[PDB]
């Protein structure tokens, strides 16, 4: 219970520090590019074009889903994926390559994976703004239901930050854990509603029912209901939202306890 | 008269492995016996306010381990360190990124040392003036020379105001025209009565700077006391070592390393 | 023409150097793992299990293909993928992070992406041996047709090495090029016969005809014909093999010219 | 009497950018005018066999640029370097990996310097004996101390046999008990009549080691000649610089940097 308060207080008095270090990390990883920090926008867009060419034309021949054309349906669903994948991949190893540069300084050590996640959250916010503007060009305009993004986008950030806070400590203690994340993230990607809906294709009693336990299913569905379908998603899916909040709380609790136990000994595992 | 740093029975032990099979047995078996190396072995010394302590010894003695334990980066396996006051370490390169420009590195390193936004905005220009980089402060750090990078790192690192200071291997930095400013800044740190730990092999700077000597030999505190009492004995050991044969020096190194290794 | 002979001679008097540096690179990237260098085997196997759970059970319900069960069909097809993806990804940036450690030594600079590729080729060879042993357990035994692997596995290595030799020089001159490879490799992955065959699903006149221009289609099909189907693949697909050899020769020619032109100036672009 | 290194009109120019927009215009426009920095400006000196040449100067003068141009790592923008003989550079850390053990680093670094398998297997044990690491030669290099890593890197690097040798910032390495062996090895390199280029700020080692001095000031060869002719004038410049005011030193630095920057 002291671990929760410690990690929470180190996150709340260092909000500007997290934002500025995330901006510096964005400038660091894009320094030698001619296009600069625009690649954080360009590379997900190219991957989106690849995924629409494969899973839209090759699988269902660009058929509409729920009265929405497939390109915008996929565009709202895949918007948070690149952030989730990149934040979980890069911030699992964040303390592994960033502890030694702040070890001799009095630094809040629990915010290192958080700013590594925020460096991808910037590109997520830019991509989401472009996705909303691109959805404006068809006839899907923002209704009153779009203020649910003020709940859903911070939820995606907090899920990524809690998972990253657990997996960064586990990666320092066992390096093998970072190798596990490649298979884990493909499990989270393909077993989700982002590229397909298993209602008009195959079995719903096993494939679609087990997809609800993925937090990705809630995040993609919630953004689609906020942006595309113009419905309040929490009227019919409040139990799923409660389960997702419990998942976030459990990940944050276990991650905050493990970090407080091993933070003094991190030089030993590195 | 007031104790600033109190080190009581500090021991640092490292498990030593040759294969991955040995590492995995030690991890998985609760009573596995393995080779253990004593980087430090029962160190007990206390520092007062205004003490400038030089850490001397041969390579691999354990003075960087003791300095990192004092600075808080490394945890003791056994014993406790009690510090009254803040600790700062002068290591010039820890926050420096080649990708960032010199102006960007000053803010990033200063944010990582814990300075606030108004403080960084206040003391950026005298850091720029002290570094004497000129037009290259808007250029990336990977385009610098080694002396320019060292000057920028020292200019950022010298702006701390701790109670306990730890300096590793460099009182000065740069060419001959820059070293006197570094000496003046370090002597200004000495003038405000701060506990300074100095780790170096340059015995001239140690003699002209420090007031107490902590001699580390084979993970143990060989001697601790005043500079004029302890430093001539370390110098006598140093001149006595070169007058031995190669077999005698190998025998001394083997006898030093025999006690530092143990199966437990 | 002098560039071809120069790069060829630097590759043929440094074969032992390439092998030993590749072994050292394998030991370097797996040093802190408890399981050691076994992760080069374990992580593709876990990804194989993910891909069979998704594209085998979810898409076609583990239906057999060409008289072969889907798990072994996918197992022979996906065996070279992880090597191709990892070698093209890591060796595009090989001169970017490995030039400065050999710049002051008299070193053959064209073999750096080759040993980076060979470090993944070791795991490819181990995975292929396990795939053949796993195919033995059903009833598919090695016939006389398996000596085509002595042509096809070196072809996969040489394709990866030629593409890597071009893309390493382009990455030093323009860093943006390394950002392009993420979308390019997904294009090469999904538009191929590794996870599906577009004959029993959809259009063959456009999707399946354009898949022939992928070198991946030849490599997966050739391994399957050598290992599973027990046929000589070059009787019916000699034109495709000639096209693939021409692709390899063109990639090697353009890569060897660009490397010889900029190798003295690499410190400038780094 | 025979020329070993011949440097003729060597100039190194670097394009200087502040934004990515300037970098992109220079790349895409055939006659774009941009700020250019002269790291070196028309260097002409020739070295004979047996010459030990010290490269002196203030920070950012261009002596590492000239040493990398001589060593072959860096290409001149203009001019030519003609070398009769092989060139080796003593840089201790270039092949050292923390992940590899000290025994593994010796083979990896030696393979990257271009030694053959039989040569590496022949001279591994005297490298181990020279490094004096003991039991830590089977331990990973990231577990070493800084002096142990320096000793291992020097022990691997000292085994080259070139015609032209380039040494940067370190004749010796380690503590006081190890530096004499390094001095003996470097003096043995001097004894077999090799052209040695030495780049350092330590003027005592330069005076006791070198026979000729190349003074570099602001990217230009200020003076080149015998040690007793050129080194007292560089020392006189060094003592003259500290007796100026801060405004005079800033004026000297600005006048030095004014000629090195040009729009072209
Ligand atoms: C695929 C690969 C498979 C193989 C993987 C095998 C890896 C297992 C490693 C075990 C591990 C990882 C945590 C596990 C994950 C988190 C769990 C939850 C995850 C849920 C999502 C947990 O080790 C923890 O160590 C704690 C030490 O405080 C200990 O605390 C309590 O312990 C006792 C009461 O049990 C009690 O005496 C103690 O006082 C308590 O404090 C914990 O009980 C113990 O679990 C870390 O091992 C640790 O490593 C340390 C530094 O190397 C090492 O300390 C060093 O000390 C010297 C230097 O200073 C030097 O001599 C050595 O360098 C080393 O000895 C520890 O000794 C070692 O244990
Ligand atoms: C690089 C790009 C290349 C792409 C590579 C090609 C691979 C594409 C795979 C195609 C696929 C994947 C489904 C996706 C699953 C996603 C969940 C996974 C989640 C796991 C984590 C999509 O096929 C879909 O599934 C159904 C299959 O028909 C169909 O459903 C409909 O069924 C109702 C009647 O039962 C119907 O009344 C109602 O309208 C729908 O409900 C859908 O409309 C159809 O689009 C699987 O379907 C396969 O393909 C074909 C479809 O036609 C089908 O072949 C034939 O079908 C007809 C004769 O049978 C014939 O007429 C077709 O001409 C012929 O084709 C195969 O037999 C089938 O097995
Ligand atoms: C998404 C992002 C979009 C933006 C991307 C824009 C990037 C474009 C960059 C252009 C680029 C990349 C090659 C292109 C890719 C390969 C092509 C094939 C690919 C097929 C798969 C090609 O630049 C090449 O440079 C050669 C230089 O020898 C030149 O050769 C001939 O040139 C003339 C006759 O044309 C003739 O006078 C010359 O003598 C010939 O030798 C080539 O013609 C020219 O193409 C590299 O630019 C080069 O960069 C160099 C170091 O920074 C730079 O030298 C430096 O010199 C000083 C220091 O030493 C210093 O002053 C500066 O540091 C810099 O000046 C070069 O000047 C510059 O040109
Ligand atoms: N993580 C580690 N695991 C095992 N041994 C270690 C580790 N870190 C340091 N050592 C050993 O601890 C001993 C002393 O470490 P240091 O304090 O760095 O040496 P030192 O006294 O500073 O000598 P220098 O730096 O060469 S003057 C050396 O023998 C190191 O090899
Ligand atoms: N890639 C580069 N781009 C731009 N400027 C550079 C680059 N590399 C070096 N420089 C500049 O070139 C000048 C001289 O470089 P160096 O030769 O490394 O300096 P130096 O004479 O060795 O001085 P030291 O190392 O501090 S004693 C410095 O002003 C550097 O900033
Ligand atoms: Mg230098
Ligand atoms: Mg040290």
């Amino acid at each position: 219970m002291s671990a929760i308060g410690t990690v929470f207080k180190e996150h709340v008095k260092n909000f500007y520090l997290i934002q500025r270090l995330a901006q510096f990390q964005v400038k660091i990883i894009n320094h030698s590019n001619y296009l600069g920090v625009a690649w954080e926008l360009i590379n997900p867009v190219m991957q989106i074009m690849v995924y629409w060419m494969v899973f839209g034309l090759g699988i269902r021949s660009n058929a509409p889903i729920h009265g929405v054309p497939f390109v915008y349906w996929l565009l709202v669903g895949i918007s948070m994926w690149f952030f989730i994948n990149q934040g979980i991949l890069e911030g699992t190893k964040a303390i592994t390559q960033k502890f030694n540069q702040v070890s001799k300084m009095n630094f809040p050590l629990s915010i290192i994976p958080t700013y590594i996640v925020t460096s991808r959250f910037y590109g997520h916010l830019g991509l989401l703004l472009l996705v909303i503007i691109a959805c404006m060009f068809t006839g899907i305009y923002p209704s009153i239901h779009i203020i649910q993004l003020l709940i859903y986008v911070p939820f995606c950030f907090f899920l990524t930050a809690s998972v990253t806070l657990l997996t960064s400590t586990l990666g320092v203690l066992v390096r093998d854990t970072q190798m596990l994340m490649q298979a884990i993230l493909r499990i989270l990607f393909y077993f989700s509603p982002i590229l397909w809906l298993p209602k008009n294709h195959g079995i719903s009693g096993l494939i679609h029912e087990m997809m609800k336990y993925n937090p990705v299913y809630f995040i993609a569905e919630s953004y689609r209901a906020a942006i595309l379908y113009h419905e309040w998603y929490f009227m019919d899916h409040w139990k799923l939202m409660l389960y997702n909040f419990g998942i976030v709380a459990i990940f944050f609790a276990i991650g905050a306890y493990l970090h407080m136990k091993y933070r003094d000994q991190f030089a030993d595992f590195l | 008269m007031n104790v600033s740093v109190n080190i009581k029975n500090v021991t640092k032990e490292y498990r030593i492995y040759r294969t991955n099979k040995e590492r995995m047995k030690d991890a998985l078996i609760p009573k596995h016996k393995n080779k253990t190396f004593f980087a430090l072995d029962d160190i007990s010394l206390k520092a007062y306010e205004g003490d400038v302590i030089g850490l001397v010894g041969i390579n691999g003695s354990g003075k960087s381990t003791l300095s990192n334990i004092i600075g808080g980066s490394l945890s003791p396996t056994v014993g406790k360190v009690d510090r009254n006051g803040e600790v700062s370490v002068i290591a010039i390169s820890a926050g420096l990124s080649g990708q960032l420009t010199g102006i960007e590195n000053i803010e990033f390193k200063m944010l990582c040392m814990g300075f606030k936004r108004k403080e960084i905005k206040a003391m950026t220009p005298k850091i720029i003036e002290f570094s004497e980089l000129g037009e290259f402060i808007y250029q990336p750090v990977k385009k610098y020379s080694s002396g320019m990078r060292a000057k920028l790192g020292f200019s950022i690192n010298i702006t701390v105001n701790p109670d306990i200071l730890v300096i590793d291997e460099a009182l000065s930095v740069g060419d001959q025209t820059f070293a006197q400013k570094c000496l003046d800044k370090i002597y200004e740190f000495k003038e405000q009565n701060k506990t300074i730990f100095f780790v170096s092999h340059n015995l001239g700077q140690v003699r002209q700077f420090c007031t107490k000597i902590a001699w580390i030999e084979g993970g143990k505190l060989k001697d601790y006391g005043e500079l004029d009492d302890v430093l001539p004995k370390y110098e006598a050991f140093l001149n006595d070592f070169k007058k031995k044969s190669k077999a005698e020096q190998k025998e001394f190194r083997n006898k030093l390393d025999e006690s530092r290794f143990v199966i437990k």
